[PDB]
């Protein structure tokens, strides 16, 4: 009966409805004289009417905030005070109404509702209180008692973990020993994952105590005459090391190998333990090879007996290993972590012993990846290119890292020439199309196509990945940065059905981890919580999901869109960043997919610059989106100011000009001029922003710098509030001129590809095409996909 | 007269003049399943055209097999063969296993050889299998023991109730890299015979 | 998680502790107020309460039935409301939510899940229409679309064969057309699976077409150049010959033989074909003996050229293939099947000209069947008994068809005498001693002592068969027929060991069947699964598996067993069976294993009365027990008023009479009295029940007769319904003639057989006897086990 | 060189080189997808990253656990 009593009240409130939300509330307070709920009700339509004319503190903060006297228990008044104060960023009074409401009446619901808010805030503190609470009545509760100071102390771990900040060090130490008390009351522990939870309190909030280190060996040891548990396992092996005890290390590491377990750590931990107590190398062999037989790991573990017993691995356990492993795709990983004690030429020499017919593809990419012959790509691909019509058409091709060699070194450069990057295309596109599931080649084919500006041919490759869930996170970036002002078409099956569809992981399952999490709390899955809260805290935090956000206001806008709805969902987002009490984001893109040293490839590769987006650039690109919803109104926001206030110390123009583009940076500039300063140097931001080169040896910059001053344009002649008319026939001309230049601009980009073409079938592209049997396509193709950008692009 | 038809699920419902038989294993029927669905082609049933389906089952015999291995080791397996009484000793059971090498020999399956495993004791399907060119390539220790039997603990002791012989016959292909003369004489665990 | 409340709810139903069921539903409905599953258990719980006082109609048919407008995509849902759906007896119901979930909700796994479901409901129209959902979906599934054309094609090859009745002659053709149609699309065929099924859908689905044998022809013959399928030389010879081709006869049967295929059938239209080429005689016998030298077919053909060139089988060829057929068993049934064309007193002439040393054992058992000489099975059985101990134990000898030559003569009465049955008895177990694995002489030794009601030593002879697997479907009906008035000792082995672990083929490998099926289409196995389609039709159909389950119920009944977990799976059964839309039972009783006439036997032969079982009689015995099962309500069902009406429009009592025992349909038009009538005509119907004679020469009978008088009165004893007096003074006055008189039957029987023995030694009995070589067993054995058997009786 | 992963669905098909061990059960595809459903987090993988993933299969092993 309430919702839809909120919901016409509400209802009405989208619009308002002041005059009938009053006559309303009116009668409803009549009927109900007693309900809080409809006296508050009338408070936050009195605050959406005129907020400006509304006293907060008489209203709301006397009453209902921090030292408010007015208290309830009622379920639906703490909820929509809760919903009130959050609108007003009052995150403290937000669950303080809870806080009061349990301590005057308190109940298990009340409790179970107040420990719930307090999990959709990210409020940990807040959660290890309700969770004592919890305790407290749970006489009335579906749960044992005993699992509510579970509850409790992984709060506490979760305060410490994510929230460390928000804890003075005297309250640190008080709610380590009330976590650690409170679970030591609760023995014998029922279940393995009340073993975790007490293992996790010890291990995280009593570091560096051996007396902590002892009673966790003990604890867990006795555990493994019954069960194997992979959690208990790590705390055992981390706690005997830390003992310094070689005696109890070599027991533990026997007992889980006898239970089955082939697992390097242990084998690892056994040989490192065995050699401590001095026990001779075939003695620990030979207990290996009879307890665990024949594996990868126990071949691996006869070149860690040859480093820790002399030093060098022997050529008697490297050829043993390479006997079954030197045309397995790991060998090169495997042995390059030994490359410190192995001797090159006995590997050399080993690797040149084996029969020409046992030396298959395999074997040779590992002899690449080992450094132990000079690069060979060409003849080696040549050699092995008739496998790629053998292999199963679901398996991937051996030869591509071959290939992958040669495209990784033509894109090292600096400044690769457009035909360089024309010829890794080639090279590609030929390959891909005899090994079409070959992830590793399609993930640089859309970051080469990327770079040239050609979203619609990268497209055609990343639909083919099938990302989807989780991978949107870690993945979208290869072809969503940037993505309004490199291929801003929302007809297209790219921005209606993937990007669309790829924003489900935000809007529905971000929005139901909560909900998870407490299924989890409720299960006894003790183990699993603290890393759903880091799932959880990860995606509020994704830089993936912020960029496509800001990303998606700035196409509204160049598109004429309506943004309502995506400002309040920013200011939303946003506010749900401010309750997690550590404002900052979190870089989930998995750049390792296209090479292993990419983090020095970011740095050095223009290939990525599309996609070049820190933490600062996010900032400045959110403060740019608040400032342009602030403009209309012509007010300073102390949000705006906050947010200023929180960025480096440095000037300004310094700032942007090393986290965004130029054109972004004099973009931020103009509308910054028009929020701190009127305008008044407006005449020359505009003509800056004109003055930003647009060459055809930009490739995605082409799109990018139009685009950009595009938007800038565009939203600069919807602004009200420049009254100037000499502003205004600068933002008419400007708008002009850039219309008129779109078709000189493409065109001239469309002949620097071309000519780039002609000379691939030149030179050195022309031979290495030639040796690899690779036809240079049709332009063609290439100048369609820019027709398609360009026709897009000219249409805004 | 004796005609070869593919072996169809539901004449397993005709077999009963074939399964009878006491050395005739009724396998499970999870196991007639499994042969049809990864090896379909090479199960196959004799079928008289002589007797009336309409009156008696036509069934003659059916032919169970597997093709394992790698490289060297690609191979047919045969691993049941049986004759409905009223049609042995008409060389009916050679047909089956002459019908067997003219389709693994070749494509799709080019077999290197055909294997068996038999009985140190059967003599009688010994001297069939000898007959037809099969070769002994090895004696199978304990490869039909009971659970109450344990795993045979030393290569030793033989027993001729117990033991099964890998019986082989090596294709054209295979050149006779896969059989030998003195097979007889090497022994291995039943865990050894892997492919 | 959603699995774990489910049977918890229903473990809380299935007490009938309803009470707390709503409020946990409650709290998860407050907790998932959007999940349409748990409105389901609501519904579900809700008519477990109490069925008739909530409205099926409004509520589960218009959110959810033929036109229900209520729809969802969550696969538990689905599967609930199926399973509810089908509990009901709403099998279109059941499946349409499926349709329309996979209508609104189109996904991968929602079709591969509907596909499953309709696997499992034998509902092959359903397969077609969700085969199709996956092929256009199948971008996110692990199988190419093409595999899914042929799933459709086999599903549509599934409706015609076994759902004909269900399609209208406009859809058949339109399913014939969709089917070829789809699988043209994907030529070339990629296998020879492939080829099949399109050979497949053409032979059935398009009949008698010229151009449909052309392209059948033209296909195979192409793969026969490479491999060799037995599909294909099947398809090859039919359409072939339908084409009337004699040179692509030859032409095929010619390449076939030549790749070492030696086939009768390919001869024999081999040899067809060369006559209508005109062919000489002795071109096509060289050639044959060419290319498949001396074989048994090849030998045989000499007589079918003969035959098909001249009407009557030569000399020579006869004698060619006698030379070495003559002593083989297989000469009689090769030469039978030409008795038409064969002069006998040249056969007779030939079999007469061979030494005295060959004429063998089997020569002269082929000499028997083939009617070339006067019977003579005593003396030819004498000089061949000396055969007994020289052949292998394992080996069968054939000195069991002269013996049986004397047990069938006998046997061919149609009233055979107590001493006549025992005679067969005494001449079979000497030889069965002395030939303990032929199964000839063993199953009528079966057979003969079951007519006796004699089960122990039958049992004894059983266990010996190790019948296991497919052939308890065929053979259990020897033992297995009316255990429940033969046999009533659920201590013995028979039926603790023997009956239970026969069960198992019913119990679990019918239940395996689908997930057997569903590999066969993922792994491409089409070719098999038509086949593999029928056995789960006749096994749910299978006279023995329906037979078993209801004598079980009367066992169940006779012992005051718990019946209410046997009825649940006969209500299980049953609704398995009418989902598959034909009601019918299948025989799938191997009579042929004793005789080869016995379809002609089974209608005459007394010794098989108590196997003699009809559809008829079948479907009774469930009515009877479906009956049963209402009786303790007293209200009249649908599901019993509809079976009525399909039983034959006659009058009851002549029915019933034709196809069950006269006490049996004594017994059976009691149950309907009270069910129909209740109840009035008893005193009469009682009466008459008792005055069916029990005497001691009706032999099983006389077991039959009293158990189910026994079954009968204490079913009618335990009806709480019989209020009246004067009949339940009947009931227990009749009782307690019948355990009185439960000795003096069985003395009776005990001494009619010892004056059998009697009659056995003297006269044509006892002189035949002397003539056999053969002495009379120890008649205190047998009486033993009678004896044993009446022990059975009076502990009843 | 062992990583620990999450398991993915995905990864069914690329387990053969464990899975084929005459030891190791192959469950029904719906028994993996009850413990993906149920406890996400407690169905983890091996993976060596000494084995190019494209080359061959890199799952070394895997752990199904369940909370009761």
């Amino acid at each position: 009966m309430s919702d839809k009593i909120q919901e016409e009240i509400l209802g009405l409130v989208s619009r308002s409805n002041f005059k009938q939300c009053y006559a309303k509330l009116g009668q409803l307070q009549k009927q109900f004289p007693n309900a809080l709920y409809f006296k508050i009700l009338e408070t936050y339509v009195k605050f959406k009417q005129s907020p400006g004319k509304f006293d907060y503190n008489k209203l709301l903060e006397e009453p209902y905030g921090l030292k408010g006297t007015t208290i309830t228990g009622d379920t639906r008044s703490l909820e929509f005070l809760h919903n009130f104060f959050v609108e007003l960023g009052k995150y403290d009074e937000a669950l303080h109404v809870y806080e009061r409401g349990n301590f005057k009446f308190p109940s298990y619901e009340l409790s179970y509702h107040w420990f719930m808010k307090a999990l959709e805030d990210s409020n940990y503190n807040q959660m290890s209180k309700a969770s004592l609470q919890l305790a407290k009545y749970s006489d009335s509760g579906n749960l044992p008692k005993r699992a509510y100071y579970f509850w409790n102390a992984i709060s506490i771990l979760a305060v410490s973990r994510f929230q460390e900040n928000t804890l003075s060090d005297p309250k640190k130490i008080l709610l380590s020993r009330l976590a650690r008390q409170s679970l030591l009351d609760l023995k014998p522990f029922q279940n393995v994952q009340e073993i975790i939870v007490y293992c996790l309190v010890l291990d995280e909030l009593f570091p560096q105590s051996r007396e902590i280190s002892e009673e966790i060996v003990a604890i867990t040891f006795a555990n493994f005459d019954t069960s194997v548990n992979l959690y208990l396992k790590n705390f055992i092996l981390k706690h005997t090391k830390l003992l310094n005890s070689p005696q109890k290390l070599f027991e533990v590491c026997s007992k889980l190998i006898e239970k089955g377990l082939d697992d390097y750590e242990l084998i690892t931990n056994l040989i490192d333990a065995a050699y401590k107590l001095s026990k001779s190398k075939d003695e620990v062999k030979q207990w290996i090879d009879e307890n665990l037989g024949d594996s990868r790991n126990t071949r691996l573990a006869r070149l860690k007996l040859d480093i820790m017993y002399t030093d060098s691995v022997s050529e008697s356990s490297l050829s043993y290993y390479l006997s079954k492993y030197h045309n397995k795709p790991c060998c090169s990983i495997d042995l390059n972590h030994y490359s410190g004690h192995i001797n090159i030429d006995m590997l050399k020499s080993i690797m040149s012993k084996y029969d020409p017919e046992d030396k298959d593809l395999i074997h040779h990419c590992n002899i690449l990846e080992l450094g132990l012959i000079g690069s060979d790509s060409i003849n080696n691909y040549n050699k092995f290119k008739g496998t790629l019509e053998k292999k199963s058409v679901t398996d991937y091709s051996s030869c591509s890292t071959f290939l992958l060699e040669i495209v990784k070194d033509k894109c090292k450069k600096t400044n690769p020439e457009l035909k360089d990057v024309l010829l890794c295309i080639t090279i590609l596109e030929n390959y891909q199309a005899k090994d079409p599931h070959n992830f590793d080649t399609m993930c640089w084919l859309i970051v080469l196509y990327m770079y040239l500006g050609l979203v619609p041919d990268a497209y055609f490759h990343f639909i083919n990945l099938k990302i989807k869930n989780v991978q949107t996170d870690s993945l979208d970036y290869m072809i969503f940065s940037r993505f309004s002002t490199l291929f801003p078409n929302k007809q297209s099956d790219f921005y209606s059905k993937t990007f669309h569809e790829h924003n489900n992981l935000y809007d529905t399952s971000l929005a139901n981890l909560p909900r998870y999490i407490q299924v989890a709390f409720e299960r006894n899955s003790y183990s699993k919580i603290l890393g759903m809260l880091e799932m959880r805290d990860k995606l509020m935090k994704s830089y993936t999901r912020w960029t496509k956000t800001l990303e998606n206001l700035q196409f509204s806008r160049l598109c004429n869109d309506k943004r309502g709805h995506l400002l309040q969902k920013l200011h939303e987002d946003w506010r749900s960043l401010e309750m997690t009490q550590s404002v900052s984001f979190s870089d989930n893109r998995d750049f390792s997919i296209l090479d292993e040293n990419f983090a020095q490839f970011l740095n050095r590769g223009k290939i990525l610059e599309y996609a070049n987006l820190n933490e600062e650039s996010i900032f400045l690109t959110l403060i740019r989106e608040l400032i342009i919803e602030a403009l209309p109104n012509g007010e300073k926001t102390e949000q705006i100011s906050a947010l200023l206030k929180k960025l480096p110390s440095i000037n300004l123009e310094e700032l942007l000009n090393n986290n965004l583009t130029e054109v972004e940076s004099a973009s931020f500039l103009i509308f910054f001029e028009i929020y701190e300063n009127n305008g008044k140097n407006l005449h020359d931001l505009i003509s800056r922003l004109m003055k930003v080169p647009i060459n055809a040896k930009q490739n995605w910059m082409v799109s990018h710098t139009y685009l950009t001053k595009m938007a800038t344009l565009k939203t600069l002649d919807s602004l009200k509030r420049i009254k100037d008319k000499e502003i205004q026939k600068l933002i008419k001309n400007s708008l002009k001129e850039l219309r008129s230049c779109c078709d000189d601009v493409f065109k001239g980009y469309s002949k620097a590809l071309v000519q780039a073409y002609e000379e691939l079938k030149k030179d050195e592209c022309g031979n290495l095409l030639k040796e690899l049997d690779v036809k240079a396509e049709n332009v063609k193709n290439i100048k369609n996909s820019l027709l398609g950008i360009q026709k897009s692009v000219r249409n805004l | 007269m004796t005609t070869i038809q593919p072996f169809e699920p539901v004449d397993l419902f005709k077999t009963n003049n074939v399964n009878l038989d006491i050395l005739t294993e009724n396998f499970p029927l999870e196991f007639y399943f499994e042969y049809m669905i990864i090896w379909p082609d090479l199960f196959f049933k004799s079928s008289e055209m002589t007797v009336d389906p309409t009156f008696k089952h036509n069934i003659s015999g059916y032919m169970m097999a597997k093709t394992e291995g790698k490289t060297t080791e690609w191979h047919t397996h045969i691993t049941a063969v049986t004759v409905a009484p009223r049609f042995r000793r008409i060389s009916l059971a050679s047909k089956l296993c002459n019908t067997l090498e003219t389709m693994t020999d070749v494509m799709p399956h080019e077999v290197n050889f055909i294997d068996l495993f038999v009985k140190c004791n059967n003599q009688l399907a010994i001297k069939l299998y000898e007959k037809l060119g099969y070769s002994v390539y090895r004696r199978v220790v304990g490869y039909y023991n009971s659970a109450e039997d344990g795993y045979p603990d030393t290569l030793k002791k033989v027993d001729d109730n117990k033991d099964a012989f890998d019986m082989r016959k090596a294709m054209a292909r295979d050149r006779n890299r896969s059989v030998r003369p003195d097979g007889r004489s090497h022994k291995c665990y039943p865990h050894d015979v892997r492919f």
